[PDB]
């Protein structure tokens, strides 16, 4: 619930005691924590609003040139010198130009132009600053128990809501407690400063669009800009990046401005994150945390109660959640109150065995009006199954046929934790962690490669990647030595790195 | 985008009334509806949406169940019957168009809102 | 403002779509098909030229390509 | 809420700036887009900015809107003597399931 | 005499017996044609209008998205249809998107997404067409002889002067003649069709901006257009260049348009030329232009004339014109009338032996008032002589100094020469070509090469050609063979090319 | 869009100057100058491949200058 | 008469049949020309007014700092900005430093730092520009004659005194004709634009203190210069090459200004050479000009006249004149009016033969008063002879012992021809040359030398010379090859071209 | 700023003497023989560079004084 329709829904397993696991918190991802004997929690981070951002270097993105003139001098006679180089304002180039009898001069030869423009910026970007310490993460739980369908994204209310709730998670306060009425209250410990290495990004801003982009990106783009700090008629910096002064030949040189660079930054983005704000602030779509999960604290609702008695009826049929997983949403018919759904799998139905994880622990009805509905969830075996979601001859019986295979789901999720690992690198090996002698032995051996490989290969956009890729399966297959692998090791590490992006 | 209510009428609480309206030139079938009230010196008032078919059909917890809003497709034409109808719900009507489809209502119907409306013609509800 | 340099190399790693990915698989392939369809004798010239300078076959070839990589951008 | 309370009446100097500020909650405003609406004098009703920002074709690009959390502020600069109309908010909310209207904002040109 | 200021000026002189001399009339350049019987005459050509442009390819370079709209459904149960998709004023785009339960759909799987959004565009660029039975060159000539100081850039008041003209030579008259009255008719023949090759030509317009877009790339730049002058509102068939279609999330869905690309195409026009717009002719700023002199009715005026007898006068002290040539204007005070001013070189004062050559054969006093200003142009021999002027000894002598060697000259005529092949390549044959077996089989054995080296090393730009220059140079300087000298011909072809720029 | 094709890839030349010529000098130059410095470890990967794949000391220079040629171009 | 002191006079004799002779009369020497039977003149150049000289770049050497400002900003806060840096009066540097929590800060980094310096400058050098087409030598020119002792540096009146006259040399008027009254007429044919090669010097201009400078050396002393077209407030282009920008911290951050560079300067003077100037013209006291010498209309005053009867009278007992000439004169007792003085050499007294040479020839008293001083100049020959002057049996003698010999003589002639050649270079060939075919081979054989010369070691100073002339002459006694007649010219060409200074 | 250039580079040789030339007689040798007076136990060093280079026992001493030249006007 909130995170039964996402695609990268993730199932993790294990804790040390059962008193807290270790997740990394992707922004388009979700994350189901299951645990022996205490309801299954979906949480999901939703918004990084980032406040107080104090701008930086400002760049003016399309110009206009006002009055014009120049000036020129006989050879040997000086250099020329007009009023408007004075003024810091204009932009003023000297240059040769031939001078003859002709032209009113007495000495024929190489002569001295002077030609200043009034520069006037009408556009601008902007480059806010932005420190770790004023984000603002949301995470947003729920967990799955007294739920109907209707109740997935229903934001709309989680003060009262019983089983969802909102932790502010901020540099400021970090560690953080959800209430979960009769739950109990899941504590997280998150890491808000060690997220997307926020302390080297700015935050553009250009006819009411927002970007992440890189410091060291927008610390490189050659256009004209003032220091940012001037809120008066600005100097703009290096202003000679958008005119062009051009001697024709003679004496005549012209000057023209170029063109609104603004297509000329979409398209040199790229690689850049597109970004609304609120107000002052910032939201982000895009990100992800460290948080550990005190699962020690979160108690199961309704183990005491009564079980159900009857009439359980389906409002809809049930649908299999791209994982395998199938979600089935029953209405019970009845007022016997807050009693438990007496739901299991069966194969070989004649016995009557559980067989696959049912993931929403204490399947609990709440409220004891005639018809409420609820929502279950299922993980059926590899094969033909049967959903009973009651007691008696009045049970609901639902034939169940997931496609797939073992050694399908164990590829799948191979791939799927390597482009984990891909996008994340040091942080995916610690999306399940409990802690161990391996687990953080291969995460430092990861993250040292990592910073021996974002170090030797810097920035390449996909191509040159895949470039220098095929470029070394030739020379992991040529000059045979013990480093044939070392040059083979970095070939599959470096465009697989690109594949699956 | 040429769009005429009809069918006013001055009833007394407790029997049926209807209206209408249509359009054309664009499809029809293809695009959603929606009934608006409007009373003499107030504001306006949400009255009901309807679909590019019908099945999501949604009314305001203002009337519900009391008011029904019929059309499908293949009739280029909207109506809107009351029967058993509230005292002082006397107000102007209107027939507008929130320009999507509302296959689903909050989700994926980013450009809601109605283009074009027309002049309609009020009932009276009173003694 | 005619040097812009790319973000695209200081990529901004996450899980969402950055900013500009979908046109971006086939940017560079069509500017160099694009030189090659425009200056195609310039590929004997390459290629007489990697054969003369390289050492081994399957190092001329590497030579051919990476002329052919060089020239039509011209950095 | 589902009854998005907004200020009455607004009068503003002509040639200046004319601000809407609607104050919802995340019911409809904090979650979706917001709407916004003029209806003339004598005449009917019809959209200004839809999805909260977009104008739609046939009106004037005086308007602009914006939706910052539960804060809608609706912007028709450059007041003139033709706008002496009301100006009507409207939102959906997906828990009530209703399309919320305004009060009402009547300004006058001065 | 408008020929003495400028840096680039080129003395042609020696014909084929004395009939006719083949130069190539630049437009930056201008040209000095002078024979031992006849009036030296300087010839420039001016500009180059291109008229009656007709139009082609007009691209959108800004544009905007107005009304929109979009419909989806759910999975397996087909793709959306909302009315403007066959609209083809509208860019639309499909996609598939998450849609579970929380999105109101009743099975899990990828739904079916369509955006329509309206292109409407706001300024487009403009593609003209520039073809050769359109183009109306004006040269200007000028004659030297009776003419002072203030006859250089004079020109407000022309057919009326006698010694200068303009003989505007179209294609649809590709040959002309020049009433030079008293100095007889100097005849043009030009090729004008034969230029800078303007078949393969456009004439772009951006901003009230032009310029001439070579062929090739005119055709190629990805951006949205229309076919030819429809200027309401045209097609714009390949729309999808500015348009945005990212990902939509359950309630955001950016399409966004690119911005601005004017200055995109500022920065790609790196190769164009500068031209002018004065309504709907074009004058064009640059090109080379072949034209074969008839001189033979081109004769002196006023060799029957008298000598000068007394009081001359040095006003505006001599000055070398950048080449050697020493500008002595002198007026005469005396009314004898069109007699001759006897100016010469001498080393010797006693000997007034004739040391250095005079470009500009018998200057004529020509007013009968008594103060009558005029200009020579002297070509002194390397070191010291004097400028003997007057007849008698009330003569005006004056020292110069040219400083220079003639191994210096030949070299500065080996520069020019090698700046005037790298510009034309096989028109450089016919810049001072009297015609023979030996200046015009070099050029044709030189188009062949010309045609093997366009087409082979193809364009280059500067950058890379030096690239793969030094990459010649450092060829030649090894693969030690019989043929040694196998590679070191495209490596002076390519640096001189544009070393020498 | 994103592949504007430049004209100076097929320049006329003559004796004027064109639109731009003054920025093409240090156009190439700048743009590598300025990616090496912020990426300064590929200069010692360029050389890792260069030193591996020729022969001669004479080639293993011209593979370090244009692997980090096309590196800073991306093709 | 003149010159008659100068330590480095020099003597001309020999003509091409006595018509010129072409002489080099540099600034600091004099030229007494002899010919057979015509009067023998002495020329010297006396001063050199440059006129019309024009304003060039105007360095600043004493500057000022008035009221200073600062702004600091804190890390990742932007950037620092005064506002007073939009003037172009204000020197302007940004900076990093330290900055932290103690210093009012928010976060520990390197906070950016700009500090504002009002730049005013005090006292300034000028450059002026000095054509070639401005020179004005003049020529001080005296025949010897009826002269005393009181006329030799006298000056008082040359207009009116038919033995001594001017002449200005400007270069639109290089000829002159000198007229003495009763010589007849010195015609002078001089060479103006081949002076002081003034096409590559500037006058400078401090402190009311004029020097005649070298245009590299003045484009090349980094200081604070506006272009000389500049009345109002200058521009000080590279202002800061006098304000010293250190770093010093919030604390104090002293900014001051180096102070006067004027003895800076003035020892970087250390090879230009004083000028001064009387106005708006700078008259140059050095320089050297070529002078052809007309001497066929020179008619000595005195032939037709009697001897002197009687009674001469030595008074100022002779003195000899540092070459061999001695000075002798005498005062005539009687009014036997102009009358030839006798006057002669004898080694002899009873052969009365004149056997030294005589240069003054045929000198007479002209004023027919009772005492009249007259002044002489005889070159006796080596040894003891008798200056016997007089005719009669009164002939006042002298004894006169010239010590030398001629083998002597003509060491100290190749020392005079050596220095001279070391001074003027190849002009220096045409001190005394008529002009024949070795001293016009040998001259066009010593300009090449000279330019390849004056470029390849050229700009080597004093110590330099020797501290090269010392390694060639090293690298002489050894090295046994073909270029070692290079290596000893380069050992002469340097240690003569230094120790003749 | 400090490196104003020396006029002395630049001689105007004419007949009359310069401005200052009475001492750049005595200039650059005062500096160098009270710079190498200061510090003498550059010497110690200047002779054992000097002697590990050329090898020549008039190239090692020629190199003595170069490189004892160079080192108090640095160049």
């Amino acid at each position: 619930i909130r995170c039964i329709g996402v695609s990268n829904r993730d199932f993790v397993e294990g804790m040390s005691g059962g008193t807290w696991v270790d997740v990394v918190l992707e922004h388009g991802g979700c994350v189901t924590v299951m645990a022996q004997d205490k309801p299954t929690v979906d949480i999901e981070l939703v918004t990084t609003t980032v406040s107080n951002m104090a701008e930086v270097r400002s760049y003016c993105y399309e110009a206009s040139i006002s009055d014009m003139a120049s000036d020129s001098r006989c050879p040997t006679q000086g250099e020329a010198y007009l009023d408007k180089q004075s003024d810091t304002q204009y932009v003023c180039k000297r240059t040769l130009v031939d001078r003859g009898w002709g032209n009113g001069c007495g000495l024929f030869g190489k002569g001295s132009l002077v030609t200043c423009a009034k520069f006037a910026c009408s556009k601008k970007m902007t480059g806010k600053s932005i420190q770790p310490e004023n984000l603002e993460y949301r995470i947003m739980l729920s967990v799955h128990g007294s739920q109907h369908s209707g109740m997935i994204v229903n934001d709309t209310g989680h003060e009262t809501d019983e089983n969802r709730a909102k932790v502010e998670i901020t540099p400021n306060s970090p560690r953080a407690e959800a209430t979960l009425g009769g739950f109990g209250s899941l504590g997280l410990d998150c890491e808000p400063r060690t997220g997307l290495d926020f302390s080297d990004l700015y935050y553009l801003t250009m006819n009411n669009k927002h970007w992440l982009v890189h410091k060291e990106w927008f610390h490189d783009i050659p256009l004209p800009w003032h220091a940012g700090a001037d809120t008066g008629t600005p100097h703009w910096n290096n202003k000679e990046a958008l005119v062009e002064f051009k001697d024709a030949h003679a004496k005549r040189q012209t000057v023209v401005v170029l063109g609104s660079q603004e297509g000329a930054v979409h398209t040199a983005l790229a690689g850049a994150l597109e970004a609304e704000m609120d107000g002052a602030k910032g939201r982000l779509s895009s990100g992800h945390l460290k948080c550990r999960l005190k699962m020690d604290k979160l108690r199961l609702k309704g183990v005491s109660y009564s079980l159900c008695t009857a009439a359980f009826t389906f409002t809809k049929i049930p649908a299999e959640t791209l994982h395998g997983t199938v979600t089935v949403e029953v209405q019970y018919a009845g007022t016997d109150g807050p009693c438990k759904v007496p739901a299991q799998m069966a194969v070989d139905m004649q016995t009557l065995t559980p067989v696959g994880r049912l993931i929403t622990a204490n399947p609990v009805i709440t409220e004891s009006t005639e018809n409420s509905k609820m929502m279950l969830e299922l993980d059926p075996p590899f094969g033909d199954s049967y959903i009973v979601i009651g007691v008696g001859e009045k049970k609901i019986t639902h034939h169940w046929h997931r496609s797939g295979s073992t050694i399908g789901k164990a590829f799948e999720a191979t791939v799927r934790g390597a482009k984990r690992m891909a996008v994340l690198g040091d942080t995916a090996w610690d999306f399940g962690s409990v802690g161990g002698a391996l687990n953080s032995l291969g995460k430092g051996i990861h993250q040292i490669f990592g910073a021996a490989f974002k170090s030797l290969f810097g920035g390449m956009s996909w191509f040159s990647q895949i470039l220098i890729g095929t470029l070394l399966m030739w020379l992991g297959l040529n000059t045979k030595n013990g480093s044939i692998s070392l040059m083979c090791l970095a070939l599959g590490g470096v465009l697989i790195f690109l594949s699956t992006a | 985008v040429q769009l005429v209510e009809s069918g006013g009428g001055v009833v007394h609480p407790g029997r049926s009334l209807r209206l209408s309206c249509a359009a054309s030139g664009f499809t029809f079938s293809s695009s959603a509806m929606h009934w608006v009230r409007q009373a003499p010196g107030k504001g306006l008032e949400w009255v009901a949406v309807i679909s590019y078919d019908g099945s999501n059909k949604y009314y305001g917890d203002s009337v519900k169940g009391r008011f029904t809003i019929s059309r499908d497709n293949s009739k280029n034409t909207l109506y809107l019957q009351m029967h058993s109808l509230r005292a002082e719900d006397t107000a102007v009507y209107y027939c507008a168009k929130d320009r999507d489809a509302y296959n689903t209502v909050g989700y994926f119907a980013y450009y809601y809102g109605m283009d074009v409306w027309g002049q309609g013609t009020l009932v009276t509800v009173s003694s | 403002a005619v040097t812009l340099p790319s973000h695209s190399t200081r990529k901004l790693q996450t899980r969402s779509q950055t900013w500009l990915e979908s046109r971006e698989y086939t940017k560079h392939l069509i500017r160099v098909e694009n030189w090659i369809f425009r200056n195609p004798g310039f590929a004997l010239a390459a290629a007489a030229i990697a054969w003369l300078l390289g050492s081994s076959t399957s190092q001329k070839v590497i030579y051919l390509v990476m002329i052919l990589l060089i020239a039509p951008a011209y950095s | 809420q589902s009854v998005l309370t907004q200020p009455p009446s607004v009068s503003e100097a002509p040639r200046q700036r004319v601000t809407i500020s609607c104050s919802g909650s995340s019911s409809n405003i904090g979650n979706n887009a917001v709407n916004w609406y003029q209806q003339l004098p004598g005449k009917a009703p019809k959209l200004l900015i839809y999805y909260d920002d977009l104008l739609p074709s046939g009106v004037s690009d005086r308007f602009s809107g914006s939706k910052s959390g539960t804060s809608a502020s609706l912007a028709i600069s450059g007041l003139q003597s033709e706008d002496e109309a009301d100006y009507y908010c409207a939102a959906w909310d997906d828990s009530l399931t209703r399309y919320v209207f305004g009060t009402g904002t009547k300004v006058t040109v001065l």
